[PDB]
């Protein structure tokens, strides 16, 4: 085994294990590889790396989750196939396949038999990695599908110069389990702590915030000293959001460039040498997440009735007008829901009007039924529900001056 | 040092099992599996005696090994007298199943010394031509054949099982299955043109077996580096005794696994790590690298996934298994969960931890769903087979228009679980017992 | 292509004589599949009896001349009928049909009954149902059209169509369950066209079941078939003694001239004679007749024990491939032995102490509660239950520290592998859900098996 291993922050077990199993020997290597790995832990810059430092071995990426379906991933293999060979030996006279002509699983094996017969011409087992970054990611997804995929290299010819290799990169756990009697050498991918996720956000953004138009611009108005400044807003970042992101790399980004402009401008000529004083002047950035950045009197009325209707029996109606809030809504009916909408309203018949803003309702999505598409109002059996939590209906009928509270006390 | 180089590229390659043909290694426990194998090989290729024998045993059971080297070796001497024809259950389907063999048979006949083309109907009537100085003997490799064997019909079965005793070609027909009850799946037509020959694949029975196999997987019988001398004398010395460290991964392999390819994914990246000779035999003696792969398998699941959790994590987690766990059908959603966590806030402080309000709860409960913890009540998930996968994506269910305060959820984990993976030194194990 | 029968001519009497054509009822890879032999098949003593009980009428009387009776007495007088063929599958009805052909073609060449054409076609061998439209007619007129152009020429040509143009046609409707559709419309045309005046058109329905037309078919295809049915009753126990005896009556009681270098037996050097056992052949007839009266069952039976015994016999020599050989009933009884037997037992015996443990937890929840449908959350509390018994004593925590942490203090206390190994084995089942802990888990094979093996361990 002929290979150089790089060097990954807190992926030195994950490093090694990837040298033991791709190879440029196809003798000595696998033909199934799976990276399982939740969201967050380093897939993806452990891979690329390692395909860097060493130019020798010929992988393929696709991504199954641009193609939907499971019919576009088929066409996808035999086109980035051809596609990377034709580049490898441009002296070689092959012949350009249609991809668009596999449909059918079995059509996969064909169209990559009749391109592995023209490559014969080598002297030495070139390798093919198939790398498929987010197997599991895909739509169209079936418990049969994997096994499709786990026994493409026995179709194949044995005495061939190229030989396939699939690499997948799963991401839940239980989709792991369906298929460990297959023994696969599979290499986990456990989670960051509290103390290698703020490293690895400060290796890979100082780079990026201390050469910033904001920062720049905010020196001349009012090296080494712009990255303590930079290092200490990302490690403020992580220690105030460590509980509403968790130990996530996208959710932790984020928040940093919503910060930021934030923060460089509430920088002046003593904040710079003093940190005690910049966070004190800077409290409303870390004390909350800041979030992410006209009805009808009608139509206000009628998602009051409905969430009445929703939530209480219609045997005891004929006591108030003459927690279940925990829970799914009921369905009622048309004639149910203007009973009690004629009883609550201040001081009116069911005219045009009354209907024309209980549609309306329907199509903002406020109040759900029996069926999705192709609904049928005049249809007898479809019922009507609310749609719209307690929190929502609660500012409505605080508007109209309406007791709500009281109804369900 | 080109010394080691050549013994870990010789070690490697009889793990994976790469080894030649004239050099392959045959464990004790499968050597009276092959030679049953070996006997209908031999008959149909050689004396032109047509048979059928569907072979019968679970995953990963050297099934499809034991057929490639039966290959291999009549291939070396006989390989202008037969052809390989190989099919399968999960890619092939019933109607891709007929292309499949016509397809196969041009290339072979051409390679010794057309059928696949037209329709469907013009494939399937120039194959029945075909099949129903000597003749040439077409081994039929079917895997997966339980998938062929539809209770509805099972046309495959009855034209591949018709080129047996009626038809006079020799044709060979291994089946390789992981039913034990392949009989029954099988029609009353289809069950009678079958000879009944189902050879079971032996399991690993004693200790023994499986310190065979090992040792005959990582002894170099061949004269190609100098460290072939020293190797053989450390492995031998590991084996010979049960209180070291091999010795000891064996036994507890063989009660909780007892699979040969499921203990050599952890052999193969022990030894490629090795530097040099002297890191080889340390690895190999105190099995420091092995308790390390374990470690990993082990950490992706309901118990890993616990400790790379926060503080808010945790509470959120806990204060949900309760709701569940005091409930009839432990139905539970975001405002019963929310409920719980408040109210626990509150009654800590009493005797600062900062309370987070309503909207910033949104994201860690998110957080979990994708994390494999709250599963939806009544869901079904992942499909079988691609039919229910379609018909799944296009309904809209009744989980989707509800918002998501409002979504009924079930716990993956019970509170009697959470007590026993979460030491005593964290704060919120008092309100993990009820 | 799409023109049908009906379009190719301009009227009726314009029709000439199909007999006098060079293309109606018929007037390349057998090469391919041939290679030399540069080597010697050496044959040994039970390499002839192998190849004699192979599949490629002393049992049938009645229902081979019901068969020629009723063909004959319609080939001769120009007329139409139906026979029908049910019985066991593996009685000898193709076999019987075909006999009859045969012995219908050598009188036709004797100038007493007129020529006819013989069409088998076969249901299970076919793609499509539609597709016996293209064969039929691909044999009797020799055109190639389609599903839809060949059933409107079929119909024309079986009624416009004189007997004094027309030729007698004998069609074998093989599998004739694999032809029923939804709309029924295949198995009512193949039907009603043999109840035409100028039709001349012989059908022979094969099928496995008396009563398939009074389930499966209605009141008006079953009219059309005929009240008469042909029964085949399965073989019994002094039939198929004669069976066995017919393929080997020159090998049996029969001298040969084994070679003692190689192996190669020549049938009139040692004179080594070549004898079954008569109780062999008696108990091996009355266990097929007693199952379900196979006819290939009784042959394949005798050539299993024949290839045991050849086993024992080249390895105790040490032939290869390149005084008096007596098969005894021990060969017949090991071959029947190796069917009958059950292997789910042995197989949850050798398993490991984690799949065992399983099987042990699923079979103990049964007996408390009785619903045969216990979720995957009980069987993981059911074996914590059962580890924690006996919790303080040291012989049983040795186990504890393996099956929750494989005996490293970094690993955790765990909560795969063996539930899937017994899903694809045929034993366990599991239903389609995305959770862990309230998935059902149901027991596919019997339950007083499954007790067996937990006990033997
Ligand atoms: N050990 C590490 N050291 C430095 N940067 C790292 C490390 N691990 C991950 N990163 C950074 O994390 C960023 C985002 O993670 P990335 O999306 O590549 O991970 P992943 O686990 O492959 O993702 P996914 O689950 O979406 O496929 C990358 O751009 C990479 O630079
Ligand atoms: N051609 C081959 N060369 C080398 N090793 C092979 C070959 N075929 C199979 N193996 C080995 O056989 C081992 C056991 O799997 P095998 O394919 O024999 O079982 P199987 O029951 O047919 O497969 P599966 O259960 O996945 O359907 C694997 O670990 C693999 O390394
Ligand atoms: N009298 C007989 N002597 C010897 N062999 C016989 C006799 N009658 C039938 N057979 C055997 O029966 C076998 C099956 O015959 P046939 O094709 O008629 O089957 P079947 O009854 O239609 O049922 P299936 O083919 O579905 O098992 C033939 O291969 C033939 O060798
Ligand atoms: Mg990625
Ligand atoms: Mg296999
Ligand atoms: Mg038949």
């Amino acid at each position: 085994m002929n290979v150089t291993t790089p060097e990954v922050a807190f992926r030195e077990y994950q490093t090694n294990c990837l040298a033991s199993y791709i190879s440029a020997d196809p003798d000595i290597t696998p033909s199934n590889l799976i990276l399982q790995g939740y969201s967050g832990t380093g897939k993806t810059y452990t891979l690329k790396k390692y395909f860097n430092a060493n130019p020798n071995l010929h992988a393929v990426w696709l991504e199954p989750v641009e193609l939907v379906s499971w019919k576009p991933l088929l066409q996808a293999i035999a086109r980035t196939v051809q596609y990377k060979l034709k580049t490898l030996y441009p002296n070689i006279p092959t012949t350009d396949y249609d991809p668009l002509q596999v449909e059918e699983p079995f059509l996969l094996v064909k169209t990559l038999h009749n391109i592995f017969v023209q490559y014969e011409s080598l002297q030495e087992k070139t390798c093919l990695f198939l790398i498929l970054d987010g197997f599991d990611s895909l739509q169209d997804l079936d418990a049969a599908l994997f096994n499709k995929y786990i026994k493409l290299n026995e179709l194949l010819p044995k005495d061939s110069k190229i030989n396939i290799k699939f690499i997948y990169t799963m991401l839940e756990t239980s989709f792991l389990q369906r298929y460990s009697t297959h023994c696969i050498p599979t290499v986990m991918f456990p989670r960051y702590n509290v103390d290698e996720v703020s490293t690895i956000l400060v290796m890979s953004r100082c780079g990026e915030l201390m050469e910033d138009s904001c920062l720049r611009k905010r020196i001349i108005e009012e090296d080494d000293q712009f990255q303590n400044v930079a290092a200490n807003f990302i490690h403020l970042i992580v220690q105030a959001f460590h509980s509403y992101t968790g130990n996530d790399i996208f959710a932790l980004n984020d928040l940093i460039d919503f910060k930021w402009p934030k923060y460089v401008s509430r920088i002046t000529k003593e904040n710079i040498f003093e940190p005690l004083a910049l966070y004190k002047s800077a409290i409303k950035l870390f004390l909350s997440t800041d979030d992410n950045l006209d009805l009808s009197i009608i139509s206000k009325y009628l998602l009051i009735a409905s969430y009445i209707c929703s939530y209480l029996e219609p045997r005891y109606d004929a006591s108030i007008f003459s927690n279940p809030r925990y829970l799914q809504p009921s369905l009622f009916a048309i004639e149910r829901l203007l009973a009690i909408f004629q009883a609550i309203f201040p001081i009116m018949k069911a005219n045009i009007e009354v209907f024309q803003n209980l549609s309306e309702l329907h199509t903002l999505k406020l109040i759900a039924t029996t069926m999705n598409k192709n609904i049928d109002y005049l249809s007898p059996k479809v019922r009507w529900k609310v749609n719209v939590p307690w929190e929502i209906i609660k500012e409505i009928s605080e508007s109209v001056h309406f007791n709500i509270s009281d109804y369900f006390s | 040092d080109p010394g080691f180089g050549s013994l870990q590229r010789r070690l490697l390659q009889q793990l994976y099992g790469t080894l030649p043909t004239d050099e392959k290694i045959i464990f004790t426990y499968l050597q009276d599996c092959q030679q049953e194998i070996d006997r209908i090989i031999k008959q149909s290729i050689i004396q032109k005696e047509s048979h059928s024998v569907i072979l019968v045993g679970p995953r990963q059971s050297y099934k499809t090994y034991l057929l490639d080297y039966e290959l291999s070796l009549l291939q070396q001497s006989y390989k202008e007298q037969f052809i390989t024809i190989r099919l399968n259950g999960f890619i092939h389907s019933e109607q891709t199943a007929i292309n499949g063999i016509a397809t196969q048979l041009e290339q072979q006949l051409q390679k010794i010394h057309t059928i696949s083309s037209g329709s469907l109907t013009e494939v399937f009537e120039k194959i029945l031509l075909l099949l129903d100085i000597t003749k040439i003997t077409v081994v039929f490799i079917f895997d997966e054949i339980d998938t062929f064997a539809g209770p509805v019909r099972q046309t495959l079965l009855y034209n591949l099982f018709d080129m047996v005793e009626h038809s006079r070609v020799p044709v060979c027909i291994f089946g390789c299955t992981t039913k034990l009850n392949i009989l029954e799946y099988l029609e009353k037509r289809v069950k009678s043109r079958f000879s009944q020959r189902v050879i079971y694949m032996p399991q690993i029975q004693n200790l023994d077996d499986m310190v065979d196999a090992v040792r005959n997987l990582l002894t170099v019988r061949s004269e190609i580096s100098p460290w072939v001398s020293q190797w053989n004398e450390t492995l031998e010395k590991e084996l010979s005794d049960p209180r070291s460290n091999l010795n000891r991964h064996i036994r507890m392999n063989f009660e909780t696994f007892r699979s040969l390819p499921t203990l050599k994914n952890s052999i193969i990246p022990l030894v490629a790590t090795s530097k040099n000779f002297g890191s080889l035999c340390t690895a190999i003696k105190s099995c420091s690298f092995l308790d390390i792969y374990n470690k990993n398998q082990l950490s992706n699941n309901l118990t890993g996934r616990l400790q790379s959790l926060s503080d808010l994590e945790l509470a959120i987690l806990i204060s949900a298994a309760r709701v569940a766990l005091r409930a009839k059908d432990g139905s539970f959603n975001f405002n019963l969960a929310y409920a719980e966590y408040e109210k626990m806030i509150k009654a800590i402080n009493s005797r600062t931890i900062k309370l987070w309000l309503k909207k910033d709860v949104k994201n860690v409960w998110e957080n979990l769903v994708q994390l494999d913890f709250f599963t939806e009540k009544s869901a079904v998930g992942l499909r079988d087979n691609a039919t229910a996968a379609f018909y799944a994506s296009n309904y809209q269910f009744q989980g989707t228009m509800i918002p998501f305060d409002l979504r009924s959820y079930q716990m993956q984990i019970i509170l009697q679980e959470l007590r026993r993976i979460i030491p005593k030194s964290n704060m919120y194990y008092s309100w993990t017992q009820l | 292509k799409y023109t049908p029968f009906s379009k190719r001519f301009k009227s009726i009497a314009a029709i000439p004589d199909l007999t006098s054509l060079p293309e109606f009822y018929g007037n390349r890879f057998e090469n391919k599949l041939k290679t030399t032999q540069k080597h010697q098949i050496v044959e040994t003593i039970f390499s002839k009896v192998k190849k004699q009980l192979n599949s490629s009428l002393p049992a049938r009387e009645n229902e081979f001349a019901s068969i020629y009776l009723s063909a004959y007495s319609a080939i001769e007088s120009d007329s139409a009928t139906t026979i029908y063929v049910a019985g066991t599958p593996g009685v000898g009805k193709t076999l019987t049909v075909r006999e009859v052909v045969k012995e219908l073609l050598s009188s036709s060449a004797q100038r007493e009954i007129p020529d006819f054409l013989y069409v088998e076609i076969n249901g299970l061998k076919m793609v499509k149902p539609t597709d016996c439209y293209e064969t039929l007619w691909n044999k009797v007129s020799g055109e190639r059209l389609t599903w839809a152009a060949s059933m409107e020429s079929l119909e024309f040509y079986f009624k416009r169509v004189p007997k004094n143009k027309k030729k007698t046609i004998v069609v074998l409707l093989d599998e004739l369950d694999a032809m029923v559709t939804k709309s029924q419309d295949i198995m009512y045309n193949f039907f009603n066209w043999t109840t035409y005046e100028n039709a001349k058109l012989i059908v022979i329905a094969v099928a496995n079941t008396m009563d398939l037309p009074e389930r499966q078919l209605g009141n008006k295809i079953t009219s059309r078939i005929g009240f008469t049915r042909i029964m085949f009753t399965g073989y019994t126990h002094e039939e198929l003694k004669n069976i066995i005896d017919l393929r080997l009556k020159g090998l049996n009681d029969s001298f040969f001239y084994v070679d003692t270098k190689t192996g190669n037996a020549i049938l009139i050097v040692r004179k080594v004679r070549l004898r079954m056992s008569a109780d062999a052949i008696e108990i091996a007839s009355r266990k097929v007749a007693s199952v379900s009266g196979d006819a290939r069952r009784a042959l394949k039976v005798c050539k299993r024990a024949a290839e045991i015994a050849e086993k024992h016999y080249m390895a105790k020599h040490g032939y290869g491939y390149d005084g008096v050989q007596t098969v005894h009933i021990t060969h017949v009884m090991k071959a029947l032995n190796e069917t009958l037997n059950s292997h789910v037992i042995t197989f949850m015996t050798r398993l490991s102490f984690t799949a065992k443990l399983f099987i042990y937890a699923l079979l103990n929840l049964m007996k408390k509660n009785g619903s045969q449908e216990q979720e995957l959350g009980d069987i993981v509390d059911e074996i914590k239950l059962l580890i924690e018994v006996n919790g303080s004593n040291k012989f049983v925590m040795e186990i504890a520290k393996t099956l929750f942490q494989q005996g490293s203090d970094n690993i955790s206390e765990q909560l795969d592998f063996v539930l899937n190994q017994l899903l694809d084995a045929g034993i366990l089942f599991k239903q389609t859900m995305k959770n862990d802990r309230i998935c059902c888990v149901k027991l596919n094979i019997s339950v007083e098996e499954a007790k067996r093996a937990m006990n033997e361990d």
